[PDB]
């Protein structure tokens, strides 16, 4: 059914601007204030208002609408909530940056310790990129342990000029877990710097000051690095799974948000009802730890938040990183529809650009063909055939976007197709499909073939195409992919087609060649002793599909009409092809029959071997695909394979234990 | 038979060459979550059970279990189980007061089929009734089935030929299997030849 | 809206009125909106204002 | 599950190896009319590229599959890709290609004037 | 690693080889502007041989 | 308020309209989605001026849909309301909540709290109206109203009116 | 009372209530059995922890434990912070009583269903005005 | 234009090595129309050999280097390739070749 | 160009000359140059729309009392505008009923009268639209006129517009 | 150009930056025994003028940051006395096109 | 000269086992490795630190740390890279995407 | 079936950009989401039946666009917002190439 029509303009994302939420923006975009750690109500059957699964945040049930946008599961993107923290906390991924900014700026008035009055500071401000400039400023100002309310003049060090400083001694700041401790210089007294103090000092940092530190005035202020209003992700981010559709197991993020809410309520009650400063610090440390492990559970030197079963809580950072994260496992690569996988098998009777697709796979995979006057009759016949018969169709998509399954519709009568409708019909012969073998190291390991629907359960493919795929038939499996639009179908067959990838750009030589039985039989066929009698010659000539119908004059007329193997293999070679290769000891007479001479597509001398029809530069494949084109070279592959495989079928080739005996 | 493929004789396959039995056992237990939330092995009906699977339930008996010997096909229910729900809800449109239960039945695998070989009813350690249903089928060798010698010479069936299409000796003996010569020299599997 | 417990301003009430031009219908419940009391107690707030100020009169004089 | 000794490499799984080794302007501005390079001084190739040919064939076949007017005499051909190739053969495709220079400027090349040598 | 370091390198319509930022890697691709598939090994006849064979 | 503006609209032409006379399909489709259309950014667009020459840019084919996106630039007359402006009109409907006055193509609702207290509702009279000691406000009656608030969505504009200020009401 | 927020899968063409609806799970569709029109596509068929909201209620808590690189000083302070919580004292004592239920049933080799039934019986009879002066061991024994 | 001449100077060296006046008149024995055909086909095959703009040559280069590595005194092979791609201050067999 | 949020702005108010960022005094036309914002009174807009409609009717062909005017504009709307013209019909009947001036001579006279006042384009069309009778009435109906025009000049403008008003 | 023997004291090295436009370059004698430019791996570096650099940026439609870089400690950069923002045309032998001319800006 | 030596070493590694790779691929590798004035390694601290877009850089390694340092520094991703358009699901400006296809009105009236 | 990272790389090497877009969008996850023009965040309440779009905070109803991104991309952006990062998506350029 797709998604409902929207009157908003359809645009593409041209720029992505990064930054940090203001605490004001979290409350501004929030649709609810989360106040209760519970998710279910007091009847354990509706969602609690103000809880973690508040209906204003969105719905993750197919039968429940969102309270805010009044849309279903597939349309509502989810809406954010917010938690007002009792005390501000550090962001766990910004602790080192907070510490560096703390070393940069004053801990008493919130001003940069070194200004343009210093020579080494001025060149640090002249650095264009923010990261290198901030690193230079931090390395220069980490050793300055005084605000320097009075500094020597730049023009001459004879008179003293007073900047806007307090002159206080900046403590050495070091981290011990989730908190920062400062030790003032002894005339060292160590004390823990509270997060509210750091937030207040970061609020006093001027616009020109943190811009020199690399912080944008609009998008990322240093004061926004301190968390005082925690955003609450919608239930689409943290769905409640079901083990047997009777348990209500929640996500790990829901558990962490419940713990954060419990710590926040505990801190609020301790502050409101009075508590010793040890208890307040302990509660705010617990809240800081819960927020940190909610954003990052794997912290060096910290305990890990654990589930009830003892497994570590999967934080958001764990959900993003790795090959199973959102980036690498869900965005850079992903599982896709309209794809198939089975064992591959060889087929010498297929073309180079053909894949033998199983009939069940063909009946499962579909292509949506738009109804035109050119295919109204064929698509009507495919709709009448139905989904249980190949060729047929499985769905009819109307112009309104409604999709009619062709199952549960024959009882409703026939469907009259209109122009512009789509028919999701089974993939038929000569449909361009992408065909791929993992690991897929190079581009020739994923190429476009044409479908030939076959009555067995394996993918069938030509033997010459196994070398670019690095594919065997000892149980190898290869993926199929079906394009779903005319653009992808067209650029699949005009860029990714198998004949177009015959010559590899990796080594400027062909990557597809005559291999295995065809190579052995093409060496045995083109020996001087190999003479073929008339009946077998006619059967060979008919096996070449583009044979022009003229029987070549035999190499021996009398006393018996005998054709040589070179003569019949030359029928597969197109006319106008000239090849000349001299091996060791090769002259115009070839006593060893080595080398190669092909004139006008006719083999003059030379046994045809890996140097001629293999994947080698200057071979027959390279010359034919450079002179005649890729389609003619694919036809050459097919013709050579057919004629040589027929000859080796009626000749035979073996190997045995006696071949290993000297 | 190129690139580790092998040509198997179809006539040999018809006489039982490499034909195998395949058994698959399905286990299911009725667990008591509490007082009213308990599972029951029963044959569900469309009138009073919600979220029924689209596969057939007609092969089940009164206990929700299929008798041994009955042929099963893909996505067919072999163990029938239902769990109670909260009455008078509003979900999926097709929810009424008659729907006091939902279906928690165990269907067969979507591609598998066969014959129910043995159905075993017993109790676990907790005393809850649980069942095991064994389904038996033939695996007849076809194109793509993997076969190996005793020497690391693995490969799938490229094609099957009948006896009259296979090569034959002067004694009328045809192979059950044709493997490629090119699997021999690079792998240096001399012991395959000496074994033959 | 007494059913969904949601507020609606006078600006967005007019965009939700029916074809009969008689009642304002809810966005979700499709129920006739009932009128709030923003302005009926406003003078009372002013009265509360008055009842604060004399009560805060010794503070400001100090 | 299963227990197989048939070694199947997990693909896109290099993070195992990653965890093994973790330790070691002047001529045009904004979007003015100077973005459009005039026809008399177009410096790009007059030949249609393989990507240009592929996307023109795809776009034309997509339009033909959605009842666009066909500008060539069909010989009984019904497949939209073959009709698009017939249109490209005798230069009856009413499209242009906006080739984007790396600085944001572009050149407009009509499909009719581009040489399809490939 | 090689793919991720080179995933944004493209030949542009000025035949310069540039990354996503537009930084020029090669001012012409392969220093000759040629597709690799259209390259064959050929013998340079002037560089080899003797001076007498060159004159002949 | 009536203005004349230069507006640019993105029109997605289906490939079925890729004929020799595609420009007149583009101009005809331009009128059908602009003439009388309401946009919250520019108000109620009424008529398209300068029809003889309309700036039609070169349309870009959408990379997955096949339709062509044109940026048609045109000069049109619009009616955009504002708060704090005085407009005349005629009443088209009346109720206990208030009466709707038709100004231009727009219906301004005058709430019951934003009238002088002498006016009261009378549903017994046909048609229902508001009766005061000096004037009556009935259907198809001239009335001058000051717009104090206008809400503009992406495709609709609703305005709130008052007649409490002096030199307003019936003319 | 309250917002509806209910989605019904009704065919807009057959107009039959209740509709014959087939959930084609393999094809990920919800279709009408009469006309074949799809109603909702891309349907949803692990990542969290199982928690039944009938035995321990709607309590969502995570404990603090040793990781790969963990200091002993930080763990003890967080454990004392978690222990010194006043709002979950009833939850703490009911989990202690449930632990005693499991300890007594496991010392008797009673089946798991007995443990579950005793736990839910204790939960249902907990915090009762008529049951306040009785000893904890008597409650324990009667629940078992 | 200078970049164009520098790009085609090696192919022009090859072309002058092949299409010299002595070699055409004595070895190849070409006629007027044959020579015109040779020149036209050399020009056409040259203009067909130019890399198409838009080609993702970086991924092509990365795959064309990585795949022969998958088919793979001083260190060589995969560890030497790793010590090259990781610009490492140390290496197993640092060496000179002094002439 | 900055991508800042800048989500805070004053509400569009006719009293304080705030008509929005897309109704500023200066407008960038399709040719790119700055040009004065065009505001029409109720009589001028009717003539502009009628001229546009008869121009469209002429282009299609080549390719007074209020009662006889209403049928003429009705048949013009039927023969010129296609579907979804209900808003345009309501606008045309609104401009016909609330028309202070009939012919283009009176409208041009009003324009040259108000072009020498030096006021905003928005407020002069409001002065030409509303049938004000008192200078204080014009000041309280249009709050932008306070400390902007003298009372005697405003009285002269109102009495001359009332003299130029017909039917 | 100051060609010292072993080392420069940091007390004298700090005043090596002097009044513009005077530039001071310090070279060690051991690093200048062998001319690096004569090495077969080192190709021909030619410093471009301001108008040549402007024409190079115009014809390729380039910015300063989009050029290949050479650092202002490179031995050829010190040999040529490159200041920041100076572009050298590097002519080198190419096995695919005989001659190839790259460009590098000094950073 | 460092680039030439790097090419020679890469060529020695490639042709050590007799495998042949065309010159332009290794040339592109050594030109990317030397385009910044020094030998930039193909590592997390090499090419991945160049300011080529945060969504591109997070795809390789240190995803969350790069996203954090982009959020703190307010990095503007111009979405010109392949990985940005892959993440955003729009057609990357590569291959067939390296241009725009626009309908020609002047040739449309010319055909008939 | 996994259309993994290096499958994407091989499709890049072919230059088949529209097929690469189709695999990642029309074959796995094509999600339409509205963003306002003021802030690039996805916090736009959209009633499609009533045709009403509104972003709270920005308080704009006339500056809304719809985009087609993967659902995994939407999930990424929402996780980044949960981690106090703004993935502000804008539909127009601000700086020259
Ligand atoms: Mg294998
Ligand atoms: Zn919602
Ligand atoms: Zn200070
Ligand atoms: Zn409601
Ligand atoms: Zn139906
Ligand atoms: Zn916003």
């Amino acid at each position: 059914v797709g998604q409902q029509y929207s009157s908003a303009p359809l645009r593409t994302v041209k720029e992505v601007q990064f930054g940090l939420f203001s605490p004001e923006e979290v409350r501004a975009i929030s649709v609810a204030k989360i106040r209760f750690p519970e998710t279910m109500d007091e009847t354990q059957t509706r969602a609690k208002i103000g809880g973690l699964n508040d209906p204003r945040l969105g719905s993750i049930d197919r039968n429940l609408k969102c309270q805010t946008c009044q849309e279903g599961m597939n349309e509502c993107p989810g809406h954010f909530g917010h938690i007002d923290l009792a005390k501000p906390v550090f962001h766990v991924g910004f602790i080192a940056k907070i510490k560096k900014v703390c070393e940069c700026v004053c801990m008493h008035c919130g001003k940069l310790l070194l200004d343009e009055h210093n020579e080494l500071m001025r060149q640090a401000l002249a650095i264009k990129d923010s990261k290198k400039r901030f690193a230079a400023i931090w390395t220069l100002c980490k050793t300055k342990m005084v605000c320097e309310t009075d500094v020597p003049s730049e023009d001459d060090p004879t008179q003293l000029v007073s900047r806007g400083g307090c002159g206080n001694t900046q403590p050495t700041i070091r981290k011990d877990g989730l908190k920062l401790v400062g030790s003032w210089k002894k005339d060292p007294e160590l004390r823990v710097l509270s997060t509210e103090e750091i937030l207040n000092i970061f609020k006093h940092i001027s616009v020109k000051d943190f811009t020199s530190l690399g912080f944008n005035e609009v998008f990322s202020r240093p004061e926004w690095m301190i968390l005082t209003c925690l955003p609450v992700p919608p239930p689409p981010v943290r769905p409640s799974i079901s083990f047997n559709e009777s348990q209500r197991g929640e996500d790990d993020l829901t558990f962490k948000l419940a713990d954060i809410l419990k710590a926040n309520i505990s801190l609020e009650t301790l502050e409101h009802n009075g508590a010793p400063h040890h208890a307040i610090e302990e509660a705010e440390s617990l809240l800081q730890f819960h927020v940190a492990t909610y954003m990052d559970n794997d912290i060096a030197g910290q305990p890990q938040a654990l589930q009830k079963s003892g497994r570590p809580v999967k934080s958001i950072r764990a959900r993003l990183k790795g090959k199973e994260g959102r980036i690498r496992g869900n965005l850079m690569g992903k599982r896709v529809d309209f794809s198939a996988r089975t064992v591959i098998s060889g087929d010498p009777n297929l073309e180079l650009d053909q894949v033998g697709v199983p009939k069940s796979i063909a009946k499962t995979l579909t292509y949506p063909e738009v109804v035109t006057p050119y295919n109204i009759d064929r698509l009507t016949q495919l709709v009448r055939n139905g989904p249980n018969e190949h060729p047929g169709a499985k769905y009819v998509i109307r112009d309104s976007g409604d999709r009619i399954d062709l199952r549960y519709s024959k009882r409703a009568g026939d469907i009259q197709l209109q122009y512009g409708w789509k028919v999701e019909r089974h993939i038929m012969d000569n449909d361009p499909v992408l065909f791929n073998r993992q690991p897929s190291l190079h581009k020739m390991s994923m190429m476009a073939h044409r479908v030939k629907v076959i009555p067995y359960s394996t993918f069938r493919l030509n033997l010459s195409v196994t070398s670019p795929y690095n594919a065997d038939f000892d149980g190898d499996e290869m993926n199929l992919h079906v394009p779903q639009s005319e653009e992808t179908r067209a650029e699949l067959s005009q860029l990714c087609a198998v004949p177009l990838q015959i010559v590899s750009p990796q080594s400027n030589k062909p990557c597809m060649g005559i291999v295995q039985d065809t190579l052995c039989g093409i060496r045995k066929l083109t020996l001087r002793d190999t003479f073929i009698e008339l009946d077998q010659v006619l059967n060979m000539l008919y096996w070449v599909p583009d044979w022009d119908g003229v029987i070549p004059t035999p190499a021996i007329i009398k006393p018996k009409p005998l054709w040589s193997g070179k003569q019949i293999l030359s029928v597969a070679i197109p006319n106008g092809i000239h090849l000349q290769r001299f091996d060791e000891g090769t002259t115009l007479l070839s006593p060893k029959d080595n080398g190669m001479l092909i004139i006008d597509g006719q083999i003059i001398f030379g046994v045809v071997e890996k140097k001629t029809v293999g994947s080698s530069n200057g071979g027959l494949i390279h010359v034919v695909t450079r002179e005649k084109g890729p389609q003619v070279c694919a036809k050459l592959f097919g013709n050579i394979q057919k004629v040589v495989n027929f000859w080796l079928l009626h000749n035979g080739f073996s190997t045995g234990i006696g071949d290993t005996i000297a | 038979n190129q690139e580790d493929s092998m040509i198997m004789n179809q006539s040999s396959i018809d006489r039982g060459l490499f034909r195998s039995l395949f058994f698959r056992s399905y286990m299911d237990q009725e667990k008591k979550y509490g007082m009213s939330i308990t599972e029951t092995f029963e044959k569900p009906q469309r009138t009073n059970t919600l979220r029924m699977k689209h596969g057939t339930y007609d092969k089940l008996d009164d206990d929700g279990l299929i008798a041994p010997g009955v042929r099963v096909s893909g996505e067919d229910v072999i163990i029938g189980k239902t769990t109670p729900i909260s009455p008078d809800e509003e979900e999926l449109g097709q929810r009424t007061a008659y729907h006091s239960k939902r279906d928690a039945s165990t269907p067969l695998r979507s591609t598998e089929n066969g014959i129910v070989d043995q159905v075993l009813v017993t109790t676990n350690q907790d005393g809850l009734k649980f069942v095991k249903v064994r389904v038996r089928t033939t695996k007849i060798p076809q194109i793509g089935d993997k076969f190996a010698s005793r020497h690391g010479q693995k490969g799938t069936i490229g094609i099957t030929y009948r006896r009259e299409d296979m090569p034959f000796t002067a004694e009328g003996i045809v192979p059950d299997l044709i493997i490629n010569p090119h699997a021999i020299p690079s792998r240096m599997t001399v012991a395959h030849l000496i074994e033959c | 809206c007494p059913i969904c417990l949601t507020k609606y301003t006078q600006l967005e009430a007019v965009q939700l009125l029916n074809f009969d031009r008689t009642e304002f219908l809810c966005s979700l419940c499709d129920e006739p909106l009932v009128e709030d009391d923003s302005g009926k107690k406003n003078k009372e707030k002013q009265d509360k204002l008055n009842r604060l100020m004399d009560q805060i009169q010794p503070i400001i004089d100090s | 599950n299963e227990n197989f000794e048939d070694f199947d490499v997990e693909h896109f799984s290099d993070e195992e190896t990653y965890e093994e080794k973790p330790q070691f302007e002047q001529i045009r501005r904004k979007t003015l009319k100077e973005k459009a390079i005039p026809k008399d001084q177009r410096a790009t190739t007059p030949y249609m590229t393989k990507y240009e040919r592929a996307r023109i064939l795809g776009t034309r076949a997509l339009q033909i599959s959605m009842n666009a007017p066909v500008f060539v005499d069909l010989e009984g051909e019904t497949d939209p890709l073959r009709i698009a190739m017939k249109e490209l053969a005798e230069k009856k495709i009413p499209l242009v290609i906006r080739r984007y220079l790396p600085d944001g400027s572009f050149e407009d090349w009509s499909v009719e004037e581009l040489i399809v040598d490939l | 690693r090689l793919v991720k370091a080179l995933e944004d390198i493209m030949v542009h319509y000025d035949n310069t080889t540039r990354n996503s930022l537009g930084n020029v890697i090669q001012f012409i691709y392969g220093e000759d502007g040629m597709d690799a598939a259209h390259i064959e090994k050929q013998s340079l006849d002037t560089i080899g041989g003797s001076d007498a064979a060159f004159e002949k | 308020m009536f203005f004349i503006k230069d507006l640019s609209l993105n029109i997605t032409l289906h490939p079925s309209f890729f004929g020799p006379r595609m420009k007149q399909y583009l101009k005809t489709k331009l009128l059908e989605e602009v003439e009388g259309s309401c946009t919250g950014k520019f108000g109620y667009i009424l008529c398209v001026l300068d029809y003889d020459n309309i700036d039609i840019q070169r349309g870009r084919i959408l990379p997955t849909d096949g339709s062509a996106e044109f940026n048609v630039k045109y000069r049109a007359v619009v009616f955009k309301p504002f708060k704090g402006e005085v407009v005349d009109g005629t009443v088209v409907s009346c109720s206990q909540h208030g009466f709707e006055v038709q100004v231009g193509p727009m219906k301004v609702f005058v709430t019951k709290h934003l009238m002088p207290q002498d006016l009261t509702f009378n549903a017994g009279s046909n048609p229902p109206s508001y009766q005061s000691s000096e004037d009556v406000i009935t259907i198809k009656s001239r009335i001058r109203v000051k717009i104090e608030g206008c809400i503009s969505q992406v495709s609709s504009i609703h305005a709130i009116g008052s007649i409490k200020e002096d030199y307003l009401g019936a003319i | 009372r309250g917002p509806n927020l209910n989605i019904v899968l009704t065919c807009p063409e057959c107009k039959v209530y209740p509709p014959k609806i087939v959930e084609r799970f393999s094809e990920g569709d919800v279709v009408c059995a009469l006309c074949g029109l799809v109603l909702s596509d891309k349907l949803v068929d692990r990542v969290g922890e199982a928690s039944n909201p009938l035995l321990d209620g709607n309590n969502l808590s995570t404990r603090i434990g040793k990781g790969e690189t963990t200091d002993m000083r930080f763990t003890k302070e967080l454990n004392k912070a978690q222990g010194k919580n006043v709002m979950d004292k009833k939850d703490n004592e009911v989990q202690a009583a449930f632990a005693k239920i499991t300890m007594l049933c496991d010392a008797a080799e009673l089946p798991k269903i007995v443990k579950d039934c005793a736990k839910e019986a204790y939960k249902l009879c907990h915090d009762e005005k008529t049951l306040k002066g009785k000893s904890m061991e008597s409650i324990m024994a009667a629940s078992i | 234009q200078n970049a164009q001449r520098d790009a085609v100077t090696l192919f022009c060296c090859l072309l002058r090595s092949r299409l010299a006046t002595r070699r055409v008149l004595q070895e190849y024995r070409l006629t007027k129309q044959a020579f015109d055909w040779v020149l036209s086909n050399i020009e056409a095959q040259f203009l067909r050999s130019v890399v198409h703009p838009g080609e993702m040559v970086g991924v092509l280069a990365a795959q064309s280097i990585g795949e022969p590595a998958t088919q793979m005194k001083v260190t060589s092979g995969v560890p030497r390739l790793k010590e090259i791609l990781n610009v490492a201050k140390n290496m197993k067999t640092p060496s000179l070749t002094v002439y | 160009r900055r991508r800042r949020l800048k989500k805070v702005e004053e509400e569009e108010n006719a009293a304080t000359l705030q008509l929005g960022q897309e109704f500023q005094l200066k407008q960038i036309n399709h040719q790119g140059e700055e040009e004065e914002l065009i505001a029409l009174n109720l009589s001028e807009a009717r003539l502009v729309i009628k001229e546009a409609l008869v121009e469209r009717r002429r282009a299609f062909k080549r390719s007074e009392t209020r009662e006889k005017e209403l049928e003429s504009i009705d048949v013009l709307l039927e023969q010129t505008t296609g579907g979804n013209n209900k808003d345009l019909k309501n606008t045309m009947q609104y401009l016909t009923n609330f028309s202070r001036f009939r012919d283009q001579e009176t409208v041009g006279a009003v324009i040259q009268l108000l072009k020498s006042t030096g006021l905003h384009p928005f407020e002069v069309a409001q002065l030409g639209s509303l049938a004000c009778d008192t200078a204080d009435e014009a000041k309280t109906l249009i709050p932008s006129l306070n400390n902007k025009i003298s009372d005697d000049e405003l009285e002269r403008i109102l009495k001359e517009l009332s003299n130029l008003e017909t039917l | 150009i100051f060609v010292y023997q072993n080392n420069i004291t940091p007390s004298a090295m700090k005043l090596v930056p002097s009044i513009p436009p005077a530039t001071i370059e310090t070279f060690n004698e051991a690093a200048l025994v062998v001319n690096i430019t004569h090495h077969e791996l080192v190709p021909k570096h030619i410093r471009l003028s301001s108008d040549e650099k402007r024409e190079l940026l115009k014809r390729y439609r380039l910015k300063e940051s989009q050029l290949p870089r050479i650092q202002r400690a490179d031995p050829v950069a010190l040999y040529l006395g490159l200041k920041r923002g100076e572009v050298v045309k590097i002519i080198r032998k190419s096995e695919t096109s005989g001659r190839y001319a790259s460009y590098r800006i000094c950073m | 000269a460092g680039r030439a030596a790097l090419y020679k070493e890469v060529y020695n590694v490639i042709a050590s086992d007799g495998s042949y790779v065309n010159y332009r691929h290794m040339a592109l590798l050594v030109d990317v490795m030397t385009t910044q004035g020094g030998l930039t390694s193909v590592t997390r601290h090499g090419f991945n630190r160049s300011n080529t877009g945060a969504l591109m850089r997070c795809s390789f390694e240190e995803t969350v740390e790069i996203l954090f340092e982009a959020g703190a520094s307010a990095e503007l991703d111009d979405c010109r890279g392949v990985s940005e358009n892959v993440i955003l699901g729009q057609m990357a400006p590569i291959g067939t995407g390296a241009f725009d296809v626009m309908i020609d009105e002047e040739s449309l009236v010319k055909y008939m | 079936l996994r259309f993994g990272e290096m499958e994407r790389d091989c499709m890049i090497a072919h230059g088949a950009a529209s097929f690469l877009k189709e695999r990642l969008m029309e074959a796995s996850d094509a999600f339409r989401v509205h963003i306002c023009g003021i802030c690039g965040l996805m916090t736009v309440i959209a009633k499609l039946n009533h045709n009403q779009f509104e972003c709270k905070g920005c308080d704009n109803k006339i500056d809304i666009y719809q985009i087609h991104i993967p659902y995994a991309a939407k999930l990424l952006f929402q996780e980044l917002m949960a981690m106090n990062i703004t993935p502000r998506l804008y539909t127009d350029r601000s700086r020259d190439f």
